[PDB]
């Protein structure tokens, strides 16, 4: 709930955002959802964070389930 | 006019220049008057025409003022009108490790130091290739960090220069020839005031460093990007559309 | 610099607007549809945008020209492929053109100053000469070595060929059938 504006201006630095980003960019010749989700508009860039940031890293539980 | 002071303002590549170019004038006024002096290209008419103007006026220097055939002959003629490192014990001079230093187009005051380097130092020697190469690669590495730091496709290509100036395709040599004068070059007052000028310190600033060495975790490492990168790369992806 | 210019002429090209619509960028973007590969230009737009090229257009043009050919071709291969990428190999220099009213000079009032700068006039047509051509890609093989070699030429429509790659001097034979050329005409003027 607290996630302020400094916050995600600094997160857009994320330079593998900016591969994302740009391979998306070459994989489609409009730029719709871009427009829709980037800090142009920054609910679906809050929306996206959450979305990425639930994920499992499953590299760990590999190595867990390796383990096992 | 231009001309003449062009050709005697070549020859640094108070009384001295004023009197010289009236030298010259009266000089190549003298040569042309009588119909003695002729077939004389224009191509080259204001040489010894200054070599001479060096004789007259008080001082002359002999070096670094003639610098072929007909440069004695009209001298006369006006006179009477009035790999690299296997090789062992080689020799190097002041003009020739100008050369190889002016081909990066640095300036002449570190290549004047070299040459202090040198000739105090080239006496217990076994190949100066070495140690010429390792002084002018740090003296490139120490002031082109700035081009450096924001274009990593240069390390390749000034190494690759310097590795077929001197005619090798192996190069660990050269990775040698490097780290041995920093070894031996590493505590001079006056390298010192040119780390201090440049600013390398092993390539990385001093206000940086010494935070990343005393034990910090303010310490920048500069993974993340600045922020007018993004204020420009924004343009690139603004026009999109097209 | 060059690249300095270069930036501050190609910006110039998608950063310029006027009456609220962008003008060379949706000319462009016609211009290849029409496969044309080249443009119309002011210069008067110019002047107000900046300041960084006209001095120096001016009184070294030569040196700036062939600049603005090659941005002009590299705005050309992004959007080249980002409308195939929309829907739907080979991409010469694109001529370029433009035009001014900012005065006329009459033949008479010339002299042997402001050589090589650029001049502004009237004057009535004669000649419709004969389609001269020239190259501009032309390719090259060795008589004895049979070592294939290749020469592009682009604005002078400087050097010739070369003297040696034993083969001894003119070794060269100029194919024509993978080779290209352009037109010119020789046109007067009173
Ligand atoms: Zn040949």
């Amino acid at each position: 709930d607290f996630l302020n504006d400094d916050y995600l201006k600094i997160l857009s630095r994320c330079p593998t955002f900016m591969f994302f980003v740009e391979g998306l960019i070459k994989q489609h010749a409009p730029a719709d959802e871009i427009l829709s989700l980037l800090t142009n508009k920054n609910r679906g860039l809050e929306e996206f964070f959450v979305e990425f940031l639930v994920r499992e890293n499953p590299i760990n539980g590999h190595a867990k389930f390796v383990a096992r | 006019q231009h001309c003449v002071a062009e050709v005697l303002r070549l020859d640094p590549q108070s009384g001295y220049l004023k009197k010289l170019t009236n030298a010259t004038s009266i000089l190549y006024n003298t040569s042309l008057n009588k119909v003695m002096l002729k077939q004389d290209e224009e191509v080259a008419r204001c040489h010894i025409c200054a070599y001479i103007a060096s004789q007259k006026m008080n001082e002359k220097h002999m070096p670094d003022l003639c610098y072929p055939k007909k440069a004695k002959h009209l001298m006369n003629l006006f006179r009477q009108s009035l790999s690299l490192l296997v090789k062992k014990y080689c020799k190097m001079t002041t003009e020739e490790i100008i050369r190889l230093c002016n081909d990066f187009e640095l300036p002449r005051e570190v290549a004047y130091k070299i040459v202090d380097e040198y000739n105090i130092n080239a006496s217990r020697l076994v190949c100066p290739w070495q140690l010429v190469c390792g002084l002018v690669l740090n003296c490139t590495f120490i002031v082109f960090n700035e081009r450096r730091r924001k274009d990593p496709r240069i390390d390749h290509f000034i190494v690759s220069k310097m590795c077929s100036l001197m005619l090798t395709s192996k190069v660990d040599d050269v990775i040698e020839c490097v780290k041995l004068v920093k070894e031996l070059i590493i505590g001079e007052k006056w390298f010192r005031d040119l780390q201090i000028r440049y600013d390398d310190f092993d390539g990385i600033r001093y206000d940086e460093i010494i935070f990343r060495k005393l034990g910090s975790m303010l310490q920048t490492t500069n993974i993340l990007v600045t922020d007018d990168q993004y204020n420009i790369w924004k343009k690139r992806i603004e026009m999109d559309l097209a | 610099d060059n690249t300095e210019i270069i930036k501050s002429f190609k910006n110039f090209i998608l950063e310029f607007r006027l009456d609220s619509q962008f003008i060379y960028r949706d000319q462009l973007r016609n211009n290849i549809l029409v496969k044309n590969y080249s443009l119309t230009v002011n210069m008067e737009h110019l002047i107000g945008y900046n300041e960084d090229i006209y001095k120096k257009l001016s009184d070294e043009p030569s040196d700036i020209i062939p600049l603005f050919e090659t941005a002009i071709t590299q705005v050309a291969k992004r959007i080249s492929i980002l409308s195939r990428a929309q829907s739907a190999n080979s991409l010469p220099t694109f001529q370029l053109i433009l035009n001014s009213n900012a005065n006329q000079i009459p033949l008479r009032d010339l002299d042997s100053e402001h050589v090589s700068k650029i001049v502004r006039l009237s004057g009535i047509i004669i000649s419709t000469s004969v389609l001269s051509s020239r190259a501009t890609y032309l390719s090259i093989m060795c008589r004895n070595c049979r070592h294939t070699t290749s020469i592009t030429i682009n604005n002078f429509n400087t050097v010739s060929l070369p003297r040696s790659c034993n083969c001894g001097p003119d070794p060269y034979i100029i194919i024509h059938e993978s080779s290209k050329f352009i037109d010119q005409q020789f046109l007067k003027l009173q």
